[PDB]
């Protein structure tokens, strides 16, 4: 489950 | 004399204004791709060759997976800023 | 004649700043997976020949001081310098665990007039961090 | 799928924040450096090799000639921003 | 393979915007020497094989319109596209004769989702213009 | 005498 910075 | 800003290189994970994506189980897209290319070719390709292959790998191999559809299947391209004055090999 | 000279004793120094955990007052969440990044970057840049040191959950003042001090070391026997920043970020700016600091301030310590022993040598900055909130929807 | 921002390259004459210098008789420093490198090598060098040599030539060969000494003996370094995903040869 | 495929009927279009004269109200002066730049660029880029087009003293609306129209042409049989901008500038921005326009808005016309016939092909922008007011004093 | 843009 991708996230961003 | 020589410009005080010369001989810097910035390898950004993304383009100005944009998100940078990270997989919690595998790491950020940019770093995954950067380490891939460095293991195979860190010692025989020039820095701009390495980072161009990284650009291609991030652009093609990765697509965001998300619950929110606002963030479903999004893409990323990194961004190299070079003030280098010579080619750079690590050897 | 068209390559950076690499005939030095050391490849150079590589500083990895690995910011995973942020103060409550910043509102930023934990960057899961960034330890996997840092260890993979550690092996790669070490394999290249860099003398690598990782610094974890740095504050803005520590990041500034780490890079100011590295800039003041003697690089006569080094071919180049690298720094890797893993954190939250926004355009032109990177998060310490206690706020934002401008990227230009981290890098300006290495300008030709402020670091004579890296003059005419590559200074490399690899930055994993957001630069805004635009999404690339892609296209087929 | 492909990022919408992929496969751009920006060859700026100068770094962000800085002046860019032009000579009224010979033209701007970046353009005359770029043209001279492309004439000798535009068909045999990769685009980043071309622009890295342009970086060197602007950085070493040019110094601002002015009489308001606030602008005497000033310097310039160009700035390449690459989102390319492959090597570029004009052949 | 690792190189852009260059096996196309034409190398591609090269658009040169040569802005020398500016409306008084903008405060900007005549850019002496830019005609020599434009001449040497079109000879050079013609040698490479580009179809070169030189525009002169363009308004902001002309610069947007001609780049938007160029992104609507059929580039199917071209290998790449190139644009060269010669003008006054400040950070992120370039002057037409009647004011200032964001560089990003000029180049966005060629995004993958807005110029489908240059998809996966290199889109080159060469920009001669200031990006601010800092001087580089140098070091010997 | 050089200028800038």
């Amino acid at each position: 489950x991708d996230f961003f910075x | 004399k020589i410009p005080v800003e010369a001989d810097f290189l910035f390898a950004y994970s993304t383009v100005p204004g944009y998100y940078s994506w990270r997989s919690p189980g595998r790491g950020s897209w940019f770093v995954q791709a950067l380490c891939s290319i460095l293991e195979e070719h860190g010692k025989d390709l020039e820095i701009m060759q390495i980072l161009t292959r990284v650009n291609d790998r991030v652009a093609r191999h990765f697509e965001s997976q998300s619950d929110d559809p606002h963030f479903h299947e999004k893409k990323q391209i990194p961004c190299v800023v070079s003030m280098l004055t010579k080619e750079l090999y690590f050897s | 004649t068209y390559q950076y000279n690499m005939n030095f004793e050391k490849l150079g120094k590589c500083i990895i700043i690995n910011n995973k955990n942020f103060d409550k007052v910043t509102g930023m969440g934990v960057r899961n997976g960034t330890d996997k990044d840092a260890e993979a970057l550690f092996k790669c840049f070490r394999s290249l020949g860099f003398d690598v040191i990782v610094y974890n959950d740095c504050s803005c003042a520590k990041m500034q001081d780490l890079l100011k001090k590295a800039s003041e070391e003697d690089h006569t026997n080094a071919a180049c310098f690298a720094c890797i920043l893993l954190s939250h970020g926004e355009e032109n700016v990177i998060y310490g665990k206690d706020g934002v600091t401008p990227i230009k301030d981290l890098t300006a310590h290495f300008r030709g007039d402020r670091c004579k022993t890296l003059l005419e040598k590559p200074k490399l900055f690899f930055i994993q961090a957001c630069r805004g909130t635009e999404l690339d929807d892609g296209i087929q």
